[PDB]
RNA sequence: GAAACCAAAGUCUUUGGGUUCCGGGGGGAGUAUGGUUGCAAAGCUGAAACUUAAAGGAAUUGACGGAAGGGCACCACCAGG
RNA sequence: UUAAAUCCUUUAACGAGGAUCCAUUGGAGGGCAAGUCUGGUGCCAGCAGCCGCGGUAAUUCCAGCUCCAAUAGCGUAUAUU
């Protein structure tokens, strides 16, 4: 649920095992998926991908460069 | 019903990265690349072999 | 007379239940 | 939206609403009506001397609390219209830092100018990120004692050195009293990070402690804990948990005078009999001739390191070959694997959740619908107001049944933090905790090993079970705690309602608790099936087309007959089944889908539901201060 | 000219005789809503959110036909043993 | 140098053998430069802007090695040409 307007979004979490970094009720930075408002690839109806959780990137969490607090 | 997260990332056997000597950087890498593609050219009949042709 | 599959018919599923907290 | 004046009016309305909410949330912390703003102060490096930093930090008016070891004070000022209560921790001292960081409103980290933090500072900082961070502020102390050419590079070097843990956070410097006032001004006006476990329950930091024994020979009596309530309204009927000493009944709440009011005896409540909550963790109600045979009668110090290297070998074996067990030649496989069964599909084959339960499920509690109960409890703590002691009041608690030891621990320096629980939180059940492993520690941890849990203001020892974190009704047991995966640790424990942080420690040697894993608490149910798998392997040594003769997988004739209905699979992807055992030994005929290679391997999987061990004990030893090995 | 085809569907990258209406990947949809006209049926004007990687056009081959005609065989039948 | 400094510039002393004074970021089926290499997985986990890959010999996932591109920079999201 977006902070500024309250609108609801489904967002993809990219790499494998990366869903385990997210818990319920935490801040998530979300970007576009690629096609400017269009569904991308296999995933039906999803325009968005998550970029950051708890102000650490998914890439540093996946490659083990940083750790997330709560 | 199914829906594992990171089954294959966590199941694959962990193999340590080797210790290799470092690469040259900058102009010297370009020199080593130039020497490999234009200077000691190895003639071939039809050139089906790439730089990373393995088997 | 029993094997791996038939013997599971002998397990009774009504004995050691934990106490239920109703809603 | 239309009509530009209307959409600007809509925006102004929404601004007024959100700003009203902000002005609501900012009055609750360090004010006249509110409780003191609690600031924990932690020096992350061993070079940092905390006393001159806090002598900088005490200047308003100072009211020094005192304990045997820990020295903490009260600061009160009308220049900022703010009341702070400062506390001091030492990193490496696990229980103290963790205990008064789960009550602090703001952590102030103190940093070395040259290096970022100590190795023990990293240990503490891992434990603090993992168990829940409040609002935090960075401060450095030795920059001013340098020439300015060194000062600029030192501050840039620190700003590079902290970004791996604090990526974009401004670090202030603390050398003067003007900078002390600047830092106090920063700490007063900040976005408060809210921790949910603090928010749903009624917690308390103990400012003074008085003890009177009912019988000294019994070494028990009533205890008087006085401080500011912080969470929700404190009701007397609910039980009270002291963080290191367990959960038990409190008798009376009274409100003395607030000793440090921001701008300068009566009994509130006594506990009823029927409306009180009971202390009940478990369930209280429990013609042949002489010489012929049958074959014719048908016609008529270093041992610890040895086990250490053994555990190393077992860990390396259970990742190359995940669940393979060599079948014992002496014991029949129908007896050694008697409780095991074969599932056609680990996803879709049925398993009865209530089929063969131990005697330990007859001692715990279960939920008819845990989601509905949790939603009701949370709705009745938010939307319903109770006539107990409201938030921010300096109160004194008379708790009834409490041992002596707490008091002298309070005289030693250990902080006492007490929180009032939700309904159904003393009772035993089976907690499921999702968890992943710290890169700091690489010791192999087996399945039923004794570990230390920090599960949301509690602390105990127990032996978990590790499972795949799947969406299915069955979850496979992991015999070891894998390094990078996320796993479920399942164990008997008193029920806690999520959200709640989870930390897993191991008693290392001479009192060192090594942080091995961290995560959070998932839903509580003993209905979660954990299934231990055994994979038996045999060698197909006579291969024909679509049929094979396999050996070394069983060793009797009726071992093959017992495990006949289980489907066999194959390392190279084939799928088949047993037809007949041929020899008196364990040779068998197996029909497969395609032709098998001579290089190939036949194997079948057997399954049994494994349950945790009742090994819960709330006592946990106090650590020694932590250091690298 | 994509071609089928077309003395116009030509005089078009060697692109300008004058002028009118009008299309811009498939759907949602000629739908909703508003206006207007009509006794009504309806007519005219006419969206968006959303959805989708192709829908479509001209030709070209001929699996399989439950499509049709023929020829052959006591491992097909007929008359029999 | 400058208001006083810092930095640059000018200068003494010390300062370099690869286990250092150690370059990254994206890729390696096609578009599009660069592997039908080895292990794991087995329509799962995942990848994949698009075409598509993965259901037991995966040139595409996860890895190891190797190669390719730009390079003190290189990826992604969005607006715009």
């Amino acid at each position: 649920q977006l902070i500024k307007n309250g609108k609801k979004i489904t967002a993809f979490v990219p790499n494998d095992g990366c869903l385990n970094f997210i818990e319920e009720n935490d801040e998530v930075l979300v970007a576009g998926f690629g096609r400017k408002g269009h569904a991308v690839g296999d995933i039906p109806g999803v325009r968005f991908k998550v970029v950051k959780v708890a102000n650490v990137s998914l890439l540093a969490l996946y490659k083990g460069k940083k750790e997330r607090p709560r | 019903s199914l829906a594992r997260a990171g089954k294959v990332r966590g199941q694959t056997p962990k193999v340590a990265k080797q210790e290799k000597k470092k690469k040259k950087t900058g102009r010297a890498k370009r020199r080593m690349q130039y020497n490999r593609r234009f200077v000691n050219v190895v003639p071939t009949f039809g050139k089906k072999k790439g730089p990373n042709a393995n088997s | 007379k029993w094997d791996c599959e038939s013997i599971c018919s002998t397990y009774s599923n009504l004995y050691n239940h934990p106490q239920l907290i109703k809603y | 939206e239309l009509s530009r004046v209307d959409q600007r009016h809509r925006a102004s309305q929404l601004r007024k609403q959100k700003k009203e909410a902000v002005l609501a949330e900012k009055r609750q912390l360090g004010g006249k009506d509110g409780p003191p703003h609690q600031v924990l102060v932690v020096p992350l490096h061993s070079r940092i001397s905390l006393p001159e930093a806090m002598q900088l930090l005490q200047d308003g008016t100072v009211h020094l609390n005192e304990l045997g070891n820990t020295q903490n004070f009260m600061l009160l000022c009308p220049r900022l219209k703010h009341r702070w209560f400062f506390t001091s921790a030492r990193p490496g001292d696990l229980h103290v830092v963790l205990d008064m960081a789960k009550v602090a409103d703001t952590i102030l980290f103190l940093l070395d100018p040259l290096e970022g933090w100590d190795s023990t500072g990293d240990y503490c900082l891992s434990c603090l990120f993992a168990q829940g961070l409040p609002t935090y502020t960075l401060a450095v102390q030795g920059i001013s004692g340098l020439p300015l050419k060194k000062q600029i590079d030192t501050r840039k070097k620190l700003s590079k050195a902290v970004e791996k843990r604090f990526p974009h956070d401004k670090l202030l410097l603390l050398d003067t009293q003007q900078e002390a006032g600047m830092l106090l001004r920063q700490l007063a006006n900040q976005k408060q990070q809210h921790l949910a476990f603090r928010d749903r329950r009624a917690y308390l930091f103990a400012h003074a402690v008085d003890f009177v024994p009912s019988e000294e020979n019994n070494l028990v009596g009533t205890l008087k804990i006085s401080g500011y309530v912080r969470g929700q309204t404190l009701n007397v009927n609910r039980l009270l948990h002291i963080v290191g000493y367990g959960d038990f009944q409190m008798k009376q709440i009274d409100a003395p005078g607030d000793p440090f009011p921001l701008n300068p005896k009566v009994l509130m409540k006594a506990d009823p009999g029927r409306q009180e909550s009971l202390q009940a963790e478990v369930i209280p109600d429990p013609k042949v001739p002489k010489g012929t045979s049958s074959y014719q009668a048908e016609w008529i110090d270093e041992e610890a390191e040895a086990k250490m290297l053994e555990k190393y070998k077992q860990e390396r074996l259970e990742e190359m070959f995940p669940d393979e067990v060599d079948t014992p030649r002496d014991v029949a496989a129908r007896i050694r694997f008697q409780k095991y069964r074969g599932l056609k599909s680990f996803r879709t084959s049925p398993w009865d959740p209530k089929e063969n339960l131990p005697q330990d499920y007859a001692r715990i509690f279960q939920f008819q619908n845990f989601t509905n109960t949790r939603k009701s409890i949370f709705k009745e703590v938010e939307e319903k107001e109770v006539e107990g002691a409201e938030v921010g009041w300096y109160v004194t608690l008379h708790v009834s049944e409490v041992p002596v030891s707490v008091v002298e621990c309070f005289r030693q320096g250990t902080p006492l933090i007490a929180f009032s629980l939700l309904p159904h939180e003393q009772k035993m059940s089976v907690l499921n905790m999702v968890v992943r492993r710290d890169p700091g520690n690489t010791e192999p941890v087996k399945a039923k090993e004794e570990l230390i849990f920090h599960c949301g203001f509690r602390r105990f020892r127990a032996s978990p079970l590790f499972s795949q974190h799947t969406a299915a009704d069955k979850h496979k047991l992991q015999r070891f705690l894998t390094a990078d995966m996320a796993l479920v640790a399942t164990v008997y424990a008193p029920i806690t309602f999520p959200p709640a942080s989870v930390l897993l420690f191991k008693q290392k040697s001479n009192g060192m608790h090594s942080l091995i894993a961290t995560g959070h608490l998932m839903s509580v149910d003993p209905d979660r099936m954990v299934i231990k798998r055994v994979v038996l392997s045999g060698h197909p040594f006579k291969i024909f087309t679509k049929m094979a003769v396999v050996r070394y997988m069983f060793f009797n004739r009726e071992d093959v007959l017992w495990f006949k209905p289980v489907e066999l699979r194959t390392k190279w992807g084939r799928r088949g089944h047993i037809k007949e055992p041929l020899g008196t030994h364990g040779h068998m005929k197996c029909s497969f889908d395609g032709k098998l290679k001579s290089q190939d391997t036949v194997l079948m999987n057997l399954y049994k539901r494994v349950f945790p061990k009742w090994t819960y004990d709330p006592y946990v030893p106090e650590p020694v201060p932590w250091l690298k090995s």
